[PDB]
């Protein structure tokens, strides 16, 4: 790990999977479930009021 | 003067809004609150009568239960209309209807008091409250006692017949203000008295309290009425009580000087009772917080939920 | 009017009587309403996109 500065490739994928997962746990919480409980009510209301 | 009544206005409504928030709605706004004597308090019925329009009032009554009367500018309505609260949607056209409820209620007798709402375009917007005047008798002073004790603006009526000494309104507001600075001073049956007579009792320093006292004599178109009388009457002797007499009076005057106080203790207690709300509303959002994270919820998204469970379910 | 009422009657209980039958061979004569339809494919969709 400590010849990062001779290895940018391995850092810069390094430090894109991390912003990635830890950006994914936000994203899950926050926009999936929000996603998994409005989206059967919306679908159900507007579906029968259409 | 529309931007000044207008103010008022929403204050009474909030004044009615913070009374119907919850149970642990302690907090308020003041209010007008009307203490007399016996024949000072007959003289006190007949004044808030003579005050807007003609009102079921007087006769035999009980006075167990106070009356808030909420008043509305009423310009752009037409007919002289005063409604219950509580009895929904209800308008009463002719006094006399009202006369037989609010009597009807009187003769019943808890200590509620009942709310009233009364649309005139000739009356200005007000929040009096009429408790039982001093005459069982002891329970009535407990309750008067009360309400005078915390800060509203209290309107004490006075028999001329009756010596300032002696009655027990004014002496009440003395005895819960001593300053006398929270407390005007009403001082009816003027009309069969020497005008020395009224400068005796319009002006005193034996008893002096900021806001003055207001001499005045009440008792279709009534309205109209007692005020071309009062307009009128002062004629006889215009010197003694007059313009720029020091003394006050008839029912326009006490009307305006009425506006002004409410207006101006009202908005003395608007930051302490805002500042109250805000302490209410904080809490309230604080447990939206630790308790469901403050996220959203509809009953129809708490059914739908359940229901797409149940069909998958029983599929 | 009444003369022709019986010739009428026949003939339009013979166009019945046909419509009765393709009923019959068509769909088995089982009910249907547009709501029995919606309803069946909802809870379709909503068992497969929970």
């Amino acid at each position: 790990l400590t010849n990062k500065y001779y290895c940018p490739e391995v850092f810069l994928d390094a430090v894109a999977t991390k912003l990635a997962q830890t950006a994914v746990l936000f994203l899950n919480v926050e926009m999936l479930n929000d996603f998994y409980v409005r989206f059967p009510r919306e679908v159900e209301a507007k579906l029968h009021e259409h | 003067d529309d931007n000044m009544m207008f103010i008022t206005k929403k204050m009474i409504e909030i004044r009615n809004l913070l009374q119907k928030v919850g149970q642990g709605s302690t907090v308020t706004l003041p209010s007008i609150v009307v203490i007399g004597s016996q024949s000072s308090g007959k003289s006190s019925v007949l004044e808030a009568i003579v005050g807007h329009e003609f009102l079921p009032k007087g006769s035999n009554m009980i006075t167990r239960r106070p009356i808030e009367l909420t008043l509305v500018n009423d310009p752009e309505a037409k007919v002289d209309y005063g409604e219950f609260p509580d009895l929904g949607l209800a308008r009463v056209t002719d006094f006399s209807l009202i006369q037989k409820t609010l009597t009807e209620l009187n003769q019943s007798v808890t200590d509620d008091p009942i709310r009233l709402t009364i649309h005139s375009p000739n009356i200005p917007d007000l929040s009096l409250i009429d408790l039982p005047g001093y005459i069982l008798k002891r329970k009535i002073t407990e309750l008067c006692d009360k309400y005078i004790r915390g800060p509203n603006i209290i309107l004490a009526i006075s028999a001329a017949d009756t010596d300032l000494a002696n009655s027990t309104a004014l002496q009440a507001s003395r005895r819960v203000d001593p300053r006398g600075e929270r407390t005007i001073g009403v001082i009816t049956k003027m009309d069969l008295v020497e005008p020395e007579k009224g400068a005796a009792i319009l002006s005193d320093r034996q008893y002096p309290l900021k806001l003055g006292y207001v001499g005045v004599i009440s008792k279709g178109n009534l309205l109209a009425s007692i005020n071309r009388n009062e307009k009128n009457y002062f004629g006889s002797h215009p010197t003694e009580f007059g313009p720029d007499s020091g003394v006050s009076t008839g029912v326009m005057t006490l009307r305006k000087k009425l506006l002004q106080v409410l207006e101006q203790q009202m908005s003395s207690k608007l930051n302490e009772t805002t500042e109250a709300i805000q302490r209410e509303l904080e809490e309230t959002t604080y447990q939206f917080k630790v308790q469901y994270n403050e996220q959203p919820m509809s009953a129809e998204s708490y059914l739908a939920a359940s229901l797409d469970d149940f069909k998958h379910q029983f599929h």
